[PDB]
């Protein structure tokens, strides 16, 4: 039972800051790649960021230079820093575990943004 | 960040396992006499980390 914490989100004035975290336990074989993918109420699994094993980094064009991913080899777990949020980011996201075979999903975090 | 296959033979048996082995420079066995048989031969794994 391969498993993925989220944690991080809430609420926060237009212009805050934050900082995502999933950690990715269990299985999780050797060339994993892990994203993140944004929906909010009415729309779908907006893809936001993919990281490979490679470390490449690559991101949307719908927040272009405002997400960031951070990688831990040591406990192999990723942290989105959110920085400079609108309120068109208002929007639930979840992590995408690739591993080689079952790929993952997450439980959720609530991102808002609004004033 | 991949898995590897490891192959040894010791004095007794061999042992072969498929594992994330964080693999240094020089992989290598530590080896050594004793100080009264000398008729098998101790070994020191120093080949992976992790």
């Amino acid at each position: 039972q391969v498993q993925l914490q989220e944690s991080g989100g809430g609420l926060v004035q237009a212009g805050g800051s934050l900082r995502l975290s999933c950690a990715a336990s269990g299985s999780i074989f050797s060339p994993n790649t892990m994203g993140w993918f944004r929906q909010a109420l009415g729309k779908q699994r907006e893809m936001v960021a993919v990281i490979s094993s490679i470390a490449s980094t690559q991101y949307a064009n719908f927040v272009k230079g405002r997400f960031t991913i951070t990688r831990d080899n040591t406990k192999n777990t990723v942290h989105l820093q959110m920085n400079s949020l609108i309120p068109e980011d208002t929007a639930v996201y979840y992590c995408y575990a690739v591993d080689k075979s079952q790929d993952y999903w997450g439980q959720g975090t609530q991102v808002t943004v609004s004033s | 960040k991949t898995q590897s296959l490891l192959i040894v033979n010791n004095a007794t048996n061999v042992v072969i396992k498929v594992c994330e082995f964080q693999f240094c420079n020089d992989p290598f066995l530590g080896v050594y006499y004793h100080k009264n048989n000398k008729s098998w031969m101790e070994s020191e794994f120093r080949v992976y980390s992790s």
